[PDB]
């Protein structure tokens, strides 16, 4: 009798949802994700709310990578195929510079048409081993790598792939809940939680054992995994330290180029000057093993009483045994077996470099990296390691999923619909009487 | 024209199975001289059973895979199976098992 | 501040209230669907009897069985958001009996007309 | 139900007035015609003084030109499929009719005479 | 004075319509029409209503035509197209059994280009004849009939195009008005109309001459012509009998695989095992005498005169000249001479096989229908008759363009607006307070 | 008379056509059609969008109201006879432009305090 | 005072926008601008109203600008490509009845595939030197102008781009104004204005040098610029007297059909008979001195200085220097020196025919314009020329950015956007209600 | 039905021209195809035919040496290969053999072998 409805209309109450997010921020991404960031964006606390966070069930990440794919998609659609390049291929292992043999690089030479279409003549280039397959044995003739029951095309020249900040930002009736608390592992619940209308910048920045160029953990070391104690789960290391590593094509490059058809043309690799490390990489001793130790302290509370021991990549191709980078077209592929070899003032690991990659897993598109004149220095901050477990215990720096690299940022951010309607009892009924 | 070989070594007594895997193979079928001087058929129309195969055979012709395979489990089964196509010229018989089991 | 203020008593509430071609198909559905958010919203208040207004008293009583507990309980709480999930289940119940109601007054000054 | 007493007369049925990218683009397009039909009927309601209400009545006298019948046979022997055929014609005169009235009324209401 | 405007919304009366229906709801059908339909639908009757439905002016039938093309073409769009075969064919003897010559087959050998640009290779299919030209004459060599005007798309090869019902639903602020009068026939007016937001569901069959798995008539045969005096319209017969049909292709077709390009593959029939007969169908005798007696009972109720006379089709393509119909995904071709030949234990009609679809004409685009592994058999009703006439009148098992299929079974439904508001005079002026 | 017919007529006058004004907001082969149904879209938000400011300050349903905020002479020291009569509304938008959202942050603050006042405080009356 | 706010929603009041307009009505453009036209266009007088407009910066020349790119680049894109035609031509001399010599026009050989991967047939065609570029030196070795830049395709032959007026209209929540002063001067305050739904109509032509078929200047001759002082800017002037000009191809041209891959053709010139001079236009004399002396002596009001002179372009481009325009389907570009050689019973202007066009100076497409037989006469109506500014003073006939051709006509419409909320004080107070 | 007499060249000298035929009961000698099946010593057989067709058919195997022959009125499948030699021991069969047709269009199954014989051709 004293117990009524009472309707209320934009009451603060939110549920979990999934949406698309958006974009805000002479490249590929600043040409799609273009539209500008709010400056000073304003963030809110919001006080005694204890909120469910869960890191590899968030739907950023799968969109994430959805968008990945479709901007490099839109940004090599426009541009040179190799088709016509799929030839045979005469080659040997000559050299530009070195009196003997670099056991790579092999000069190839074969028959491709030019601007007119009734004109076939002989053109030369150099190819990374990676990249060529050998038609028969002991046959001098060689086809490209991935031209069998695959396409290839060049990638764009004229734009770049750099990895800019983005970020995402909610569309109207979604916010994006934050998790504050510095240890917070993505598995539960946060109990300090603020909200945004767009995320922290996120570098697109694609890796494959290591984790570079991300935010470092506040406080110390954060070991996330969906489960810890599954062999079968990636287990994601996230260091509040960061660790220089400095990588290298010392040899100065140059180019040529093939034209195919009415208005187009293959960048091949010319003449190669300089010594006979294709590539390498420059890692401090000092800071690699303070760096193991601190990630050990920290297995140990999860792996206690047990000695661990870090060994290389069980095997695979180099897309999960090796430590990729992209420094332009140049792409490495770096032997980290040295790096992760120990139990519980400076390396070089050695590393190669291919130019017509299965980027993505799509394997029936392939892209050719053009060959970049010059020599290459580039650096990065390694924030992370994308580890994977098998008395002792081993740990093995094994590839992982793309996702496993947007992750590592996106744990603390959640997607939530907001939910205005809502009803209260009161004591009243309806005053039109 | 292509060929390839069983090359006999077959369990006796117990589930075996004869094979092959010629790159030109197409609709190919198998047959057995286990016996005086002639294959029988155990396959027909590329690898379905033969008229009167054993009921317990069986087999798998895959392009340039093949299988003569019986639950039949016989003791001692000496069956010389072997692979044919007409192949690319002429006809690709390859002599396949020998003795088998 | 969307959400700001979140927790403490439900009359926290206050005055808060106050609220190419694949890229080119995200944004249109984006911007329908928080039209088409917008305006259920607004059909819905307007069919209980909501037209312009964050609070409305209707003449729907609660019942026992949505939620036995008293008005002492309930807005002295420093939430909402878990008692909105007690009492989730019976959102269309509550909601259905909000048209009732409207229906009935409708149907009641239907046919009870003041005419100049 | 729906369109339930269609075929009864008006009076008789004023009871029932309380009742992937191509298909991307189709889909996007009913969306945003359902909405602009919505929004074009409650735009109109608003501007004659008839915002939620199924049933409202103006200061707009009928003219006798408007068929020329009785209430009496209006009501209770057509239906309102057969009315609307009958004033069709009318359509826009009435409407317009409809906004200035409600408009002189508004402007009315804000007079420096009066009012205060 | 009295007479007042009262404004009136919720008004129940609706204006003829044309708007956009949903579709709503490996297998091609279904492939975007993913909206689960009402489990309960609701029919409700108006009494005292009487509308105008037209089906030869029906919109809703317009829609679908263009509904089938578009996701037909989608549909294909996405896999290999035949471009590397606009070769030079051989096309000798194709021979069996006790040197017996197939009558309709020929092995076709030619030079295909393979995913390798500098190798040529000599591959052989074995071909019907309906899909092969003789180039000049007294000669060997043979095309295809496409190249002449455009590419054909191979089927994708893992796409089902088995036909599942589909029921249109109109977009609120719409409905579709039903008219359930038993004997209707095409047009004018029709009482005892209900108001339905979606169709009961129609399969889009895609036969011509004999109509397949459609809805049954409840009451008599109804002939719904347009006109039915001028003999230059459809007759859609409508039976409410279904005639059983049983159709077979009683061999195996074995396949080969030929690359034609990176990634892509032609298949084509290797061997065929089994019968000689390339297919046939049957359907019961008595069924069909005493099904074709009942329909000229009806018909000479237009035409009351003694002597009717039915034939054979007219000359032209198998498409029209020909039963025409998708049987297990294969495309039969079947000969209906022996059905239409009358004057007022079963019948095998002979069918053909061909590959080389162009359904619904369109004469720019080309299908190819991959053999089928397996031998096929098919059991269909047969439900409404197309014939087109020619006292002693004569009928012949003609017709028109696919929309008449669906003439067929959207005749009963109309798509109209809802108008809910609108005025009347009243006794009671505005009070003003 | 029509579709801003008369818009250089004076402030008052001009209060006749605001019912033709508001009525021509809305509404009666690829890349084409995306950027149609972008400019209906767009047209559908602005119409929302000022119904939704309209709204806040509780003038939802009429094309003219009053509120509760007093007109400050530093906006325009000009009085009723003065602005009604020998001034349009073009005029007008710009002699008053830089209070732009001033005047409805104020509309939605003494909103905001008819819609505090009346709840709770001598509700269910 | 007393006073307070009121607020009001209809308020006529707008603001300058830039918004989407649309087109109102085998035809390109009617294809396109499938929207039907107002057949009685209203017209609104701002009666005390004034407004600026600035013909300079008016975004309406930019969109259809936009959109007619557009419109050309999608209507060309479902036809022919003739990229199988960069081949290596023989282009010797080609002859017409007893005329051996042909300035125009040569006979070129070529090796081309058919709708078969077999020989290629050997076809000759007659091609404009134009478009024909020497591989080398002393050289009987040919190849098309486009070729070793981009991909050239061609024209369809069943689409018309004949121009039809153009109508382009608000979107809701927007209005066009138009300015009605007769001497308004391309900027500044326009004291007579109204408003419109649409446009008038404007025909989409293309032209260079000269205007053709626009509407003519209500008052006398207009002399419009951004900036008469400065040089750097198009002048356009408006005459409000035609000048008719009569242009004719008198030969009548035999076309071929050379089937191009594995479905499309090739059209190609045949043979040529007829008054080889190729092509003229006629301008009389009289009406050329009458309209130049009117345009002068209105030029003398922004230049004072006596005796300005009149020069031919100075050179440049073909599509700079030369009147071009389409004449029933072909392609002029006629020389206009005559027209320009003073200070002040007919004149020829010679002229020549391309079919490779560059249109809109986008060197990646190039149309080719399939040859048209039989003979050509259009009569255009001269309404405008393009001029610009170079001791007294000199002009010469302009270039041009293909916008100036539009600004002529789009001048006197502007797009504002409507703002129906806005606020003045009354002498009531909400009170309670 | 159609059962078949072994045959071989009996006594053929080594390295010397030598021929043989199997004369097949209840039979035409244009029985569709016809194929030896000569499987030498340990070794699969060549394909040949002579099938009623008139063919003569042979594998590679056969060089130029060896050639099927037209069966005989007998309907005796013939063969026969110039300088036999010794080392060229068979089991000399014929048979119904797969691959002795084109099959374009084949149905059910088929086989026959007639019957073995010696065909060492020693000294
Ligand atoms: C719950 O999450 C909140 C959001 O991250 C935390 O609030 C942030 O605390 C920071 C300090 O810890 C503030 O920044 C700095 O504050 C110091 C105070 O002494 C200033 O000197 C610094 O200049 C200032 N930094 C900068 C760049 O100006 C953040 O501003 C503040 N953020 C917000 C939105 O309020 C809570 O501390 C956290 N609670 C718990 C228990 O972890
Ligand atoms: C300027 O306007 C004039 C008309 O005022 C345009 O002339 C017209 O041009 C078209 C296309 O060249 C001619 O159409 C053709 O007519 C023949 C029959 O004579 C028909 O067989 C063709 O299929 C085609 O339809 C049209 O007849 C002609 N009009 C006149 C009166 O001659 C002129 O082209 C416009 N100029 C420019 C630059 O756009
Ligand atoms: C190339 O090598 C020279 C060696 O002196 C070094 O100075 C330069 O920075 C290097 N550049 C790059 C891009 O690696
Ligand atoms: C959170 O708890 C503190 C306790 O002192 C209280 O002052 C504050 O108002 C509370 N805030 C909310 C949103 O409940
Ligand atoms: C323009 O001014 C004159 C002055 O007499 C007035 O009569 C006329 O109505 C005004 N125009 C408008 C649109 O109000
Ligand atoms: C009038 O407006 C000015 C604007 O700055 C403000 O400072 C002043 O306080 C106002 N006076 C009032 C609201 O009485
Ligand atoms: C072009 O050359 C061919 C060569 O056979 C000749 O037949 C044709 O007449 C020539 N055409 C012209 C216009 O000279
Ligand atoms: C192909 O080009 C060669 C160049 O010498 C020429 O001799 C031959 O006749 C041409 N063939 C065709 C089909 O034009």
């Amino acid at each position: 009798e004293n117990l009524w409805v009472t309707v209320y209309y934009g009451v603060p109450v939110w549920k979990d949802a999934e949406t698309t997010l958006f974009c805000a921020s002479h490249n590929v991404w600043a040409t799609h994700c273009c539209v500008p960031t709010d400056p000073n964006p304003q963030e809110i606390v919001l006080e005694n709310v204890t909120e469910n966070f869960n890191m590899w069930k968030n739907n950023m990440v799968e969109q994430m990578h959805e968008d990945i794919i479709s901007l490099w998609d839109q940004s090599l659609k426009p541009c040179v195929k190799l088709t016509p390049l799929c030839v045979t291929l005469n080659c040997t292992n000559a050299t530009a510079s070195n009196s003997s043999i670099i056991e790579g690089m092999k000069n190839c030479s074969f028959n491709i048409t030019t601007e007119l279409r009734d004109k076939r003549e002989k053109k030369n280039a150099l190819f990374y081993k990676l990249d060529i397959v050998q038609l028969d044995g002991n046959s001098s003739q060689y086809r490209l790598i991935n031209c069998n029951t695959s396409a290839i095309t060049q990638a764009c020249p004229k734009v770049s792939f750099e990895p800019i900040p983005i970020h995402y930002c909610a569309p109207a009736g979604f916010a994006i809940l934050k998790c504050n608390n510095k240890t917070f592992t993505g598995t539960g619940p946060c109990n300090n939680v603020s909200t945004v209308q767009c995320t922290h910048g996120i570098k697109p920045v694609v890796s494959t054992q290591l984790l570079l160029n991300g935010s470092l953990a506040e406080g110390e070391i954060i070991i996330r995994s969906e489960n810890i104690t599954d062999n079968g789960k990636t287990i994601l290391v996230h260091l509040n330290e960061s660790v220089k590593i400095e990588c290298t094509r010392p040899n100065n490059k140059t180019r040529t180029s093939i034209r195919i058809g009415p208005g187009q043309a293959f960048y091949a690799t010319g003449q190669v000057i300089g010594d006979i490390r294709e590539a390498y990489c420059n890692i401090s001793e000092s800071t690699w093993n303070e760096t193991l130790g601190k990630v050990v302290k920290q297995l140990r509370k999860h792996f206690p009483h047990k000695n661990i021991t870090f060994q290389p990549s069980s095997g695979g191709d180099l897309e999960v045994t090796t430590h990729s980078f992209n420094c332009g077209g140049e792409f490495f592929y770096c032997n980290t077996s040295g790096l992760f070899n120990s139990t519980w003032d400076s390396i070089t690991l050695p590393c190669r470099i291919k130019q017509i990659i299965n980027m993505w897993q799509e394997v029936g598109r392939a892209m050719y990296a053009p060959p970049i004149q010059g020599n290459i220095t580039c650096v990065s901050n390694i924030t992370g390691l994308i580890l994977t477990r098998d008395n002792t215990e081993t740990f093995r720096p094994g590839g992982g999923d793309m996702r496993d690299n947007w992750r590592s940022e996106l744990y603390k951010y959640k997607v939530v619909k907001i939910e205005p309607l809502g009803v209260a009892p009161t004591a009243c009924k309806r005053r039109v009487v | 024209x292509x060929x390839x070989x069983x090359x006999x070594x077959x369990x006796x007594x117990x589930x075996x199975x004869x094979x092959c895997x010629x790159x030109x193979x197409x609709x190919x079928x198998w047959x057995x001289x286990x016996x005086x001087x002639x294959x029988x058929x155990x396959x027909x129309x590329x690898x379905x059973x033969x008229x009167x195969x054993x009921x317990x055979x069986x087999x798998x012709x895959x392009x340039x895979x093949x299988x003569x395979x019986x639950x039949x489990x016989x003791x001692x089964x000496x069956x010389x199976x072997x692979c044919x196509x007409x192949x690319x010229x002429x006809x690709x018989f390859x002599x396949x098992x020998x003795x088998x089991x | 501040g969307f959400l700001g203020a979140a927790g403490s008593t439900m009359g926290a509430a206050s005055m808060t209230l106050t609220v190419d071609t694949h890229w080119g198909i995200k944004q249109l559905q984006a911007r329908v669907l928080a039209v088409e958010h917008y305006l259920r919203d607004q059909q819905l208040l307007g069919i209980w009897g909501c037209s312009g207004k964050l609070i409305c008293t209707t003449n729907v009583p609660w019942n026992s069985t949505w939620s036995n507990k008293t008005l002492s309980e309930i807005w002295d709480n420093m939430t909402w958001l878990q008692w909105d999930k007690e009492i989730s289940n019976y959102t269309q119940i509550i909601y259905g009996l909000l048209e009732e109601s409207q229906n009935q007054q409708e149907k009641n000054e239907t046919d009870n007309l003041t005419c100049d």
